[PDB]
């Protein structure tokens, strides 16, 4: 064809200053925002994949209101005929990059209303007779933004507390099953919830993470609270037998949370087990049956090699499942500081979008387990316990880390001081109902 | 309905009015008249249940010092904000929980800490201290954003959440 | 008609890029300040209250000298004939402009020596021989910023104390009636001082305050240290029976203080009764009579539901008044914080006017109720009294604070604890000579 | 007429000679002969009371400590004076009110703490401090702008109100 003079255009010609592919579409590793936006509207073909990592990973290397202002001078193209199969296809491809953002990243428009009026400023200024009756279901988009399981799930298990005596709820109280399941209702839900927009730019690393990765955030208080309180329980848990009584239950959640797939879960009490008030309390765990020291050490055995064999673990199951969000976003900030944010060639500055790709991958990876829900009753009031633990109480951080360790210092204090005697603290059956449900 | 009367408290002179204005308003609505019932009388549906928020911000109205015991007793809810760019403001966060505690005769009063923050200037408190700020408390801490609203919801709706599992 | 070439003038034609109207005299609801300062000089007709509005909020979006200086570019029109019928109107408007300005805002020429130079020069440069004659009356406005009511007013009540025994003087001492009255006139005379340029730009709140609000803040904490002082002499009267009288007499004040439309009174007590050192002295209020308990409740209902009552009874009285002022600074504020300071049009920039005439509305009707005077006799003594209080001394805001507090619990110590008895500490009758005046 | 002597003290390098200079200037009279008996001396109405005002303001002459004591004697009434931009000018008031209390054998002397401001460098010293340290001494405190001599009078006119009511 024949396009503009390029002193009114995109259409400078792809050199090694402009783009650089990746060694039937092809995939482009670096570029000028505007090669990388004629190539996000191309003519030649449309790029839904491409659309969907840009419009995920952008903001980044060009700023919303410069994207709106580049969109818009991509579609005002002047003429120099032939131009149907270059006018016309291009013009589909922006509206069609312009509904993709109102859909899945309104966030952008919630956040700053001027973006928004100029994207109702543009879309009204369609021409086309036809592009108008098109370009309302854009607008209907916007004006908007302003599972029946095969078999029944199972039956609620109840152990020592019975429905409704929230005032008995505790650890030995409840039914093992039914903790680990909540637990993981509670976890899924919270895993759910976090947005991409809350991972890329390794945003929940800087100053600002408070405000905009609330739901990440939310999720790793709530795995770090389970793993402090479970610490608490043991450690507070001054008699040996009944002490020897809480840290197999908490095997046993383990071994639950191990059947639901809930890895967010397994890790939370692989981390209390392994935490220095807990670790070195030999005479704890001596008396703990065989059985269940292997069904703790296999889990302890997931972290090993780093993870290698949790990676393989999640690969091999099927969903519903919580993965565990911390490699993630050791990747994502690795992914994101390890690798340069622009590529040189000739002289000319090229925005390496690759990477960007892979952190999109990574992101995909973390929303397709968000999909499959977990067929299992939700019991409102044990949500609502598990929900409201506070075992660190008023104390900062430090303060309680080192109440726990003197505490199992106390109950169990070093080699040559003899291990001393403490009073039962709890005045009900210590023995567990089981981790197999009724029928 | 059930009907929460909420009270906002904190340093004047920093924009703590960005809170309940923000909440008190749509997309490409920036307008904004503090005389109709509509600017302090919002009704939102929280964890499925309905319910009817009125704000009291008397900002403007920091140098009647001795009228705060009065305007305070009028909520069960309040809202301790201070501006993440101002130290001083943080700093002024305790002596208004003292207030609250006295008027209200109580150890533990529906309340939480919301930061907000103005991107012109420099954060000065971190999140930690405010954090840690709130745990020696007991009660929930609340970054929000005053020119993106991010933030803003979950500060209200978590407060209504205090009151309600109090 | 024809104006001039636009590159030569404020000829640039109304657009939607220019001026918006509120949907005889069109409303302006934003424009660039060339279009606004134009029709602010409109040669097709006067608009006096534009004027007057502009000239008392454009300090937030235009500064005095790039006034001045937009007003003689207005001013100098160059010809392209019939500019008879937009020359001599336009000129015209301008000068009208630059009378209202040095007349009613000469505080911007007091605080700037070069701007009011600028004005001077600019006045010798007119040069119609006629005009030169009308403006020698703008002149000498420069030069010089360089009521029988009906019946006699009511006699000064006196009780107690005498005229002249300052000594003496104290809320039991002097009469009830004159204490609310000599209040009124301080508190009036307060109210009546502060100028819009106090209030416009929400300036009272920035950290130049005490430079640019010195009259509110005068005003205010006159208020502040009056409902101490009630506190103050309520908490620090430890005898129940003579507290219950010092109690009474303050209700008597806060009569007086509705009968005279003192709202500011009125609130300074209420504000007093409400604190917490004062509000939970139930043993106190127990013994107060029945009649003088709904005064105080008809007192605290004006504050309810957002003053809605306050609001009410304001608007149905006839002045003089005192109205209660934080509601109009929370006004101001919330409306210069809540609107936007620049509307989006086409990509331009226009100034939110509309958000300016709303803070002048606010302005105006606290000008209007500074007109009207009291018809009340001045005591200089008893003004000299509550004008040299310090209830606070030398303490600091919580130091105080927490004193009244621990005073009170001193006197009505909480529940359990029985109430003990305390000495007499006025040797004077306790009985008020009423609220009702002499003849 | 009635006669006060007037005398400013204050930490030097931070222009507060501003004071008693646009105190004793018209509009558009920004000239000034510190020689002239006009340059001190200004006769004022105040609360209707006509009087003269003596303002000695030794500027310049701070690297004579040991004079402070014979110049501060002079006066009956204290302008203490500190930059609102400068700490450390104001951190040097307390010191200079002893001296003041000292020479005039006297634990309450008409005296008022004013807070000058240059429009040129960024506040240090908020209102609130100044406020605070006011009170604490028991004088009035009075802000002032060298720049729109915003202040300037009410500064002057305190003091001397400050004189009659003792």
């Amino acid at each position: 064809r024949l396009p503009s003079a390029d002193v009114y255009r995109f259409a400078e010609p792809d050199s090694e200053e402009n783009i650089i592919f990746e060694e039937g579409i092809p995939i482009i590793k670096a570029g000028t925002v505007i090669k990388l936006i004629e190539r996000l509207t191309y003519h030649m073909y449309a790029d839904p994949n491409f659309v969907r990592t840009f419009l995920t990973t952008y903001r980044s290397f060009c700023k919303p209101q410069e994207l709106l202002s580049l969109i818009i001078e991509r579609f005002e193209i002047p003429e120099p005929r032939f131009r149907k199969e270059y006018i016309q296809p291009v013009q589909l491809r922006v509206l069609n990059v312009c509904r993709h953002w109102v859909e899945h990243h309104f966030y952008d428009f919630e956040r700053d209303a001027y973006l928004l009026q100029r994207m109702e400023e543009f879309i009204g200024t369609v021409r086309g007779k036809a592009m108008k009756k098109w370009v309302e279901s854009i607008t209907k988009i916007i004006q908007r933004k302003k599972i029946t399981f095969q078999s029944s799930p199972p039956t609620v298990e109840w152990h020592i507390s019975r429905p409704g005596h929230i005032e008995t709820f505790d650890l030995l109280t409840l039914h093992p099953i039914e903790i680990a399941r909540q637990l993981t209702l509670l976890e899924s839900d919270l895993y759910r919830a976090v947005q991409p927009s809350e991972l890329v730019g390794s945003v929940w690393t800087k100053e600002d993470k408070e405000i905009n990765s609330p739901n990440l955030l939310k999720m790793i208080r709530h795995t770090t609270n389970l793993t402090l309180w479970f610490e608490k329980c043991i450690v507070e848990t001054e008699n040996l037998e009944e002490r020897v009584a809480v840290v197999s239950r908490i095997i046993e959640i383990l071994q639950v949370f191990q059947e639901l797939n809930n890895f967010n879960g397994v890790l939370e009490v692989v981390s209390a087990m392994n935490s220095s008030p807990v670790y070195r309390l030999d005479h704890t765990f001596e008396q703990i049956p065989s059985r269940q020291k292997k069904i703790l050490e296999e889990a302890h055995e997931l972290s090993e090699d780093h993870y290698k064999k949790y990676l393989a673990k999640l690969r091999s199951i099927n969903p519903p499942c919580v993965p565990f969000f911390g490699i993630y976003l050791t990747n994502i900030l690795k992914t994101e500081e390890g690798n340069p944010e622009v590529l040189k060639r000739h002289g000319k500055e090229l925005i390496n979008f690759s990477k960007r790709r892979k952190v999109a991958e990574i992101t995909g990876e973390i929303q397709q387990y968000q999909n499959q829900p977990y067929c299992l009753r939700v019991e409102s009031d044990i949500k609502r316990f598990f929900e409201n633990l506070n075992p660190m109480g008023n104390s900062m951080e430090k303060e309680f880390t080192d109440y726990l360790f003197n505490k199992s210092l106390e109950i169990e204090p070093r080699n040559p001081k003899p291990l001393p005697r403490f009073p039962k603290k709890y005045s009900y059956p210590l023995k567990s109902p089981g981790v197999r449900p009724s029928n | 309905m059930t009907e929460y009367k909420l009270v906002v408290v904190g340093a004047g002179g920093v924009g703590k009015s960005a809170l309940t204005i923000q909440l008190i308003q749509n997309h490409f609505v920036d307008e904004y008249d503090p005389t109709i019932e509509d600017s302090y009388r919002k009704q939102v549906v929280i964890d499925g249940e309905t319910c009817l928020l009125d704000i009291l911000d008397t900002a403007g109205q920091e140098e009647y010092s001795a009228m705060r015991d009065q305007y305070m007793r009028t909520g069960e809810g309040f809202l301790c904000v201070f501006a993440i760019n101002n130290t001083k403001s943080f700093e002024d966060i305790h002596q208004y929980r003292e207030q609250i505690k006295r008027v209200k005769d109580s150890d533990d009063v529906p309340m939480v800490l919301v930061g907000n923050k103005c991107d012109l200037a420099a954060r000065t408190v971190e999140s930690r201290q405010a954090q840690d700020l709130a745990r020696s408390y007991g009660i929930p801490y609340i970054e929000t954003s005053a020119k993106t609203r991010q933030g803003v919801e979950d500060a209200f709706y978590t407060l209504v959440r205090e009151i309600r599992q109090h």
